[PDB]
């Protein structure tokens, strides 16, 4: 209750900050540029508006297909929004946190080594391969008997150095109502 | 004889009054040209045109005001201000976002010197694309009709894609990257409208080059 | 009708709130009556309207429209309604007779249905009443018909 | 009829459908053309009757 | 205040007074379909009490199927000249619009003008359009208009009983129709258009030969025999093709030659030596 | 100087806002008119004193006031897509003379198309109804669209072209009712010719019930089918249909009425092949020594399009030799070789009847 | 106490029930409600913003 | 006096009862709401289909 007390007591500053930016509805995709000051823009409301932008945003920062905020009164451009696509399919695609470290190997040596140098070493020592390049390979392919399918990837999870990586399940690509997979594969 | 400057002052003051109706050509709408006279029931004659909206409504308004009926066939994108329902100017061209411009290819980094052993068969590729550009003056004399589409096919590689693209930097023509399955969309009629919209700006950007891949997939 | 008045906009620094004899002010600002009407309270104020007579010409102006329904000679259209008094009026009374059979045999089930629903809960049907208009039209028939013995005779 | 007309003139009156009730005295109401709303008591009608 | 009735809305009624094309003397071939339809249409419409006497509830359900041959609308044009009633001519897809809110009012308006202007006959052509099932939201309006088909299915229950309506229905494919529509209690009559037969061959030849000029050389024996080995058909439109091969000319009156030509033109294919079994 | 003031005075007239379009449903009384905006809402309103009740009539497009919602001015009709359909341009004339085969097919279509318009009297005597539809299909050979298109420019009169991509209309497949619009102005502007290309996509058989838009197209049929089973006179108007194969057309379209006649394209005969060869040798420059029969004998079974592609390839082979005048020896080189390559790419060319 | 009599005036009386589309590190959240509408919502109260997550 | 319930049912038994599911549970939730209830198999009895 104390945290909710201080949580609900910030609405007095929140309502003062509630006057600006709350009319930012909605997100709208732009179309073409006729000149520098004037841009044609489309919105999900189905009304396409041609309008100018606010003086607080550099016009050179807006590129065709960029979604931006709008002050519905004046319709002018308010603030651009980097995120565009996609609904929950993306967040389900994202994975985080490690598990299954390297100590879980079952004795495979040349295998695990040759696949270590394709992925982990290029991002561990990028300047090394760029210096001595040539060029690192694109990627690998795993298959065969079940032992051990798919666990070798868990090794890359725990051995990931800094930035987390994303795992994807196969069967979710193919879906009813054909044409959903097209958007799917593209956005990621 | 000096009163012409007085009328000059009133036409500039009215032009300044036009500026307040020119801000801003907000909404996009579609046009239907019409000309009719209505007898009564002393006489009232002229021209009146039908207008669409982006909000699914369709209105009726006297003919603009400013730009005359010299242009054009029923169009769109015409700027009209809120509830005023007056088109100040007719703004081109067409639409829309990625459908307007599929892909903007500046130039590929690769050149034809990175390939070998294709010298015989690269000449047939280079021919169909290069020969129409420079030799049109030769074709008018010889009655020659240039090729258009060329079918390049095989398992990689080959490597058809890279070569076909690389020669496009050497012809300076505008290159538009297009993938086959892109014609498949979640909604119907998208690919049709998409192709029409593709060759539109191709005719606007002429000469240019459009490339597609996996035609066998979308042409079964 | 209506009436308006423009208040001065440059007076916005001083008191904008008269008047004296606020009676007519109170009856005029009422009812308020929606929103658009109230949107004119600022920058504008209404002003009262009252008729004046001129009761002489108003008296004739009443009798002109009222006498419009009356005939010129007054014995013309009443005797034409006496020509009507037997037309097709025996047939118009057959029209009334069909309304009195058809509405009454279904309005004679209503006293029985009142025992089923117990008693006057909604309802209505209808098919209900309507005999008042039938009696009033029949009374018009019998009175215009009673004019016969007055007019035709002398 | 005049005054009642005035209260129903602006917005009229809507037709609500309760998808769920909440213990906070606020009842979830859904309108067919529109989205899902929720509105508080409503003292004339008891909560257990909703 | 409410609608008078009835001033619509849409469609509208009438429009059929300056029409129909031709009387029923045209098609004389069937004779077993007309005995069903006539008894299922003009008899219940003329005398409502005669059914209540004998204690049989006349249905309003009329179902047609079998094309080709076409049958179908020709009967609508016939019954139009038999009796004076209000006729509805509407395309299965005609009422589908951009807003689903217009659907229910539209079917209701059809029916309410029907009951106001009764006796009346309503004809919708190939409702199998709205008989197909889909779940998506885009077809959600199509699902709403098939629940509108169910809503008119409820309104005709409003018509039960007695006064009044008449609903005739035809379809090119009956496999797509849902069993709830064909269920007894609503459509109690299923009329199937049969393939033309010898008795119908000679009738279908007489009717076309009355309108077009004929020759004494032309004989219908070989035309009721040799085409009768397979067809079938469409036979009428091949006679029309004999007219169209006369209009290829430059001809006074058609002879046997053009008929024999219309046979080998359109259409036959063999298909097959695999048939050598029999 | 003063013309500008004329324009500025026009702006003073532009201070009058537009109105909303709407269709006249009925009139309850002379003070009550039932009108329906294109948006869907209905309104019972009045009218001014300039209009006549008799001239209005139901089902009339009119403009309603922004506030009173009453009729001020009316218009007879309007249609936005059709203007595009009346802008098709077909060269020839001469192109009609250059197509060659098939002669007798042309002699069929010339009649079925042109005669009913010029001599309607001959039909009424015999009692034969003029064919209201026709079917031209390929590509067993080619020349479908060309030939019919040439008739558009030969017969002149009116012509209307519709691309098969106009039926979808994304959501709300109302383009089905746009067919009723199409036949509306077909009944106004008559006579007119209408083309339907790639009908197999929009006239399929709904054999396997599935997905979604499979059904909407079946509903577009119903507009075509019911308007050509009318209840309507299409005698003045003409229609042409084309496809890869008459497999999807259903018993509905294979039935007469809608499709009265059927003309299949055939592979160019060697005698006709000499003709089509001739018309492509004209604009081309060759040596004084020429023999076309060598090509006719060497080229068998090719499509009339493929013949022209071969002639052009013979010329496009001469630019490597850079010579201005080109002998037919070099031609037979490029012809023989490249055409035979076309045979290697000719797989799956067999098409059903 | 006073907070219950305060925050209630901000939300009521009418309110709509939408769905969360995506969250921005600027505390502006993009919401989607019937039908096809977007917006920037920034509120510091009752959240629970981390446990919500889009969808 | 118990309620009579039939199995599918087309088309419209699926929409009225939930959005999408096993379809044998949500229906059984209606039969749980009203008891007693009789379930019937209608019909898929044909020679089609033989
Ligand atoms: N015959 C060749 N000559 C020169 N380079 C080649 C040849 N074959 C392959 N390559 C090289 O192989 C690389 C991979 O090209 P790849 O064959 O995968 O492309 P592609 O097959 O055209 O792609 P797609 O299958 O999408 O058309 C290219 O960088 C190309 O330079
Ligand atoms: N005596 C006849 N017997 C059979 N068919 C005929 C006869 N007279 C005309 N027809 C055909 O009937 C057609 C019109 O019938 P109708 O309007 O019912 O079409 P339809 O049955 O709706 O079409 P479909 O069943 O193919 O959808 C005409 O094209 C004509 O060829
Ligand atoms: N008889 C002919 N005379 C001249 N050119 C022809 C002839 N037939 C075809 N062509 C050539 O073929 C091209 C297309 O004509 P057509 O409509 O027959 O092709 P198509 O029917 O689309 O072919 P397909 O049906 O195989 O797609 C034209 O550009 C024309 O140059």
């Amino acid at each position: 209750a104390p945290p909710a007390l201080w949580d609900l007591a910030a609405d007095k500053q929140t309502l003062q900050s509630e006057q600006p930016l709350q009319v930012a509805r909605c997100t709208k995709i732009i179309n073409a540029d006729s000149e520098d000051p004037k841009y044609i823009i489309n919105v999900k409301q189905f009304a396409k508006f041609v309008v100018d932008l606010s003086d607080q945003v550099a016009p050179t920062d807006i590129e065709e297909g960029m979604r931006v905020g709008v002050d519905r009164n004046k319709y002018q451009i308010h603030i651009p929004l980097p995120p565009k696509i996609d609904p929950t399919v993306t967040m389900m695609q994202v994975e985080e946190k490690p598990d299954v470290t390297y100590s879980d190997v079952g004795g495979c040596k040349e295998q695990i080594e040759k696949l270590r140098e394709v992925v982990e070493t290029p991002l561990l020592h990028p300047e090394r391969f760029v210096n001595l390049g040539i060029e690192p390979p694109k990627g690998v392919l795993l298959f065969g008997p079940p032992g051990t399918g798919k666990t070798l990837c868990a090794r890359a999870v725990a051995n990931r150095t800094d930035a987390c990586f994303i795992r994807v399940i196969g069967s979710e690509l193919v879906q009813k109502y054909v044409g959903e997979g097209a958007r799917m594969v593209r956005e990621l | 004889t000096h009163e012409l400057q007085a009328m000059k002052d009133k036409i500039k003051e009215n032009s300044e009054k036009i500026k307040v109706n020119k801000t801003l050509p907000y909404l996009v709408s579609n046009v239907i040209e019409l000309l009719d006279v209505d007898p009564n029931d002393s006489q009232r004659k002229g021209k009146c045109a039908v207008i669409k909206t982006s909000t699914r409504q369709t209105y009726f308004l006297p003919v603009i005001g400013l730009v005359d009926a010299e242009k054009l066939k029923p169009g769109d994108l015409v700027g009209v201000n809120k509830d005023s329902y007056l088109i100040l100017e007719t703004l081109p061209t067409e639409y829309d976002s990625r459908v307007k411009a599929m892909e903007v290819d500046e130039r590929p980094t690769e050149q034809y010197s990175d390939i070998g052993g294709l010298d015989k068969q690269i000449q047939e590729l280079v021919e169909a694309i290069v020969l129409p550009m420079n030799h049109k003056e030769k074709f008018e004399n010889l009655g020659i009709q240039p090729p258009k589409g060329v079918l390049m096919y095989g398992p990689p590689g080959t490597g058809k894609t890279l070569l076909a693209r690389a020669c496009a930097a050497q012809t300076k023509a505008t290159f538009l990257k297009l993938a086959g399955p892109q014609l498949v969309q979640m909604f119907i009629g998208d690919g049709a409208k998409l192709v029409r919209d593709a060759f539109a700006l191709a005719k606007e950007k002429a000469p240019s080059i459009i490339f597609i891949d996996e035609l066998d997939a979308i042409g079964t | 009708i209506d009436a308006f008045r423009l208040i001065n906009a440059n007076m916005m620094v001083l008191g904008h709130e008269p008047r004296q004899t606020t009676s007519n002010l109170g009856h005029l600002n009422k009812p308020s009556i929606q929103a658009l009407i109230h949107g004119l309270n600022r920058h504008y104020y209404s002003i009262t309207i009252n008729y004046r007579k001129n009761e002489l010409e108003q008296k004739m102006l009443l009798n002109l429209h009222k006498k419009s329904w009356m005939e010129g000679l007054t014995l013309q259209d009443y005797s034409e309604h006496c020509k009507h008094n037997e037309s097709v009026v025996k047939e118009m009374l057959e029209l009334a007779k069909n309304y009195n059979k058809a509405v009454e045999e279904e309005d004679k089930m209503t006293p029985e249905q009142l025992a089923i629903k117990n008693v006057g809960k909604q309802d209505p049907k209808r098919h209900l009443e309507e005999h008042v208009d039938v009696l009033m039209t029949s009374n018009i028939v019998q009175c215009l018909a009673a004019m016969l013995d007055t007019v035709v005779f002398k | 009829l005049r005054e009642e007309l005035q209260l129903l003139q602006e917005q009229g009156s809507y037709v609500g459908e309760v998808v769920r009730a909440m213990d906070k005295k606020k009842v979830l109401v859904k309108v067919h053309p529109e989205g899902k709303f929720v509105v508080d008591v409503d003292k004339n009608i008891d909560i257990n009757d909703v | 205040d409410v609608l008078p009735p009835e001033a619509d809305s849409s469609i509208m009624m009438l429009t059929s007074d300056q029409k129909p094309d031709v009387m029923y003397a045209d098609i004389g071939g069937m004779d077993i379909q007309k005995q069903e339809v006539r008894e299922a249409v003009e008899l219940p419409l003329t005398h409502f009490e005669l059914y209540k006497q004998i204690g049989i509830d006349p249905p309003r359900g009329v179902l047609m199927y079998g094309p080709p041959g076409c049958g179908k609308t020709m009967l609508a044009k016939a019954v139009a000249h038999h009796t004076t009633a209000a006729f509805i001519r509407v395309v299965g897809s005609e009422f589908v619009q951009k807003y689903l809110g217009e659907g229910p009012r539209m079917v209701r308006d059809v029916f309410r003008l029907a009951k106001e202007n009764a006796p009346a006959i309503i004809f919708i052509d190939e409702i199998d359009a709205i008989a197909t099932k889909r779940f998506d939201a885009q077809t959600g309006a199509d699902r709403e208009v098939q629940r509108i088909l169910l809503e008119l299915l409820n309104q005709m229950d409003g018509f039960d009983q007695n006064v009044n309506v008449k609903v005739i229905m035809a379809t090119n494919r009956a496999d797509t129709l849902d069993p709830a529509l064909l269920r007894p209690g609503r459509l109690d009559r299923k009329i199937e258009f049969p393939l033309p037969d010898r008795r119908q061959k000679r009738l279908i030849f007489s009717t076309i030969t009355s309108k077009m000029n004929l020759s004494e050389e032309v004989d219908l024996e070989d035309y009721v025999a040799r085409p009768d080995k397979i067809s079938g058909a469409d036979i009428n439109s091949i006679c029309q093709e004999s007219g169209m091969l006369a209009v290829r000319e430059n001809r006074y009156i058609v002879l046997a030659k053009d008929f024999e030509k219309a046979y080998k033109t359109v259409i036959k294919k063999d298909e097959q030596e695999h048939e050598f079994y029999k | 100087t003063k013309q500008y003031e004329k324009s500025e005075n026009d702006l003073k007239a532009l201070q009058s806002v537009g109105q909303i379009v709407g269709e006249v449903l009925k009139q309850l009384t002379e003070e009550k008119f039932i009108v329906k905006a294109t948006n869907g809402p209905r309104y019972v309103v009045g009218c001014r004193r300039q209009l006549d009740k008799s001239k209005l009539k139901p089902g009339t497009r009119v403009a309603l006031d922004m506030t009173t919602l009453t009729i001020m001015r009316y218009l007879p009709r309007e249609v936005d897509p059709l203007v595009y359909n009346m802008s098709h341009e077909d060269p020839g004339n001469v192109s009609y003379s250059e197509i060659g085969g098939l002669s007798e097919q042309i002699r069929e279509l010339r009649e079925v198309i042109e005669l009913p318009l010029t001599n309607p009297e001959l039909f009424q005597r015999v009692g034969i109804i003029p064919p209201k539809g026709c079917l031209l299909y390929g590509p067993p050979g080619t020349g479908k669209t060309l030939l019919a298109r040439a008739v558009a420019s030969q017969l002149d009169c009116n012509f209307l072209k519709v691309v098969s991509s106009s039926i979808v209309d994304k959501y709300i497949g109302e383009s089905a009712r746009l067919i009723r619009e199409m036949f509306n102005y077909a009944r106004d502007h008559q006579p007119c010719i209408i083309f339907m290309d790639e009908i197999d996509a929009i006239g399929g058989r709904r054999f396997s019930e599935g997905t979604s838009a499979d059904r909407e197209i079946q509903r577009t049929l119903m507009e075509l089918l019911n308007q050509m089973d009318g209840f309507d006179t299409l005698h003045r108007v003409k229609m042409i249909m084309a496809t890869n194969r008459p497999d999807t057309l259903d018993p509905a379209l294979l039935r007469p009425g809608r499709l009265d006649r059927k003309i299949h394209i055939d592979l160019p005969n060697e005698q006709a092949r000499l003709d089509i060869l001739k018309i492509h040798a004209g604009p081309i420059t060759k040596h004084g020594e020429i023999d076309y029969e060598a090509i006719v004998k060497l080229s068998d079974g090719f499509n009339g399009a493929d013949l022209r592609n071969v002639c052009t390839e013979a010329g496009m082979f001469a630019i490597r030799a850079d010579h201005d005048f080109v002998v037919q020896e070099d031609f037979m080189k490029a012809v023989r070789k490249v055409a035979d390559s076309k045979k290697l790419e000719s797989k799956l060319d067999y098409k059903p009847v | 106490e006073e907070e219950r009599s305060k925050v209630d005036d901000l939300r009521g009386t009418p309110m709509s029930v939408g769905t969360l589309e995506e969250i921005i590190d600027d505390n502006h959240a993009i919401v989607s409600t019937s039908v096809g509408s977007e917006h920037y919502v920034s509120i510091l109260s009752f959240v629970d913003k981390d446990l919500l997550e889009p969808g | 006096d118990c309620t009579f319930i039939r199995v599918s049912g087309s088309e419209l038994v699926q929409k009225f009862i939930g959005e999408g599911a096993r379809m044998v549970r949500e229906l059984f939730v209606m039969a749980r709401e009203h008891a007693p209830s009789i379930i019937f198999m209608d019909e898929i009895d044909s020679i089609g289909s033989s």
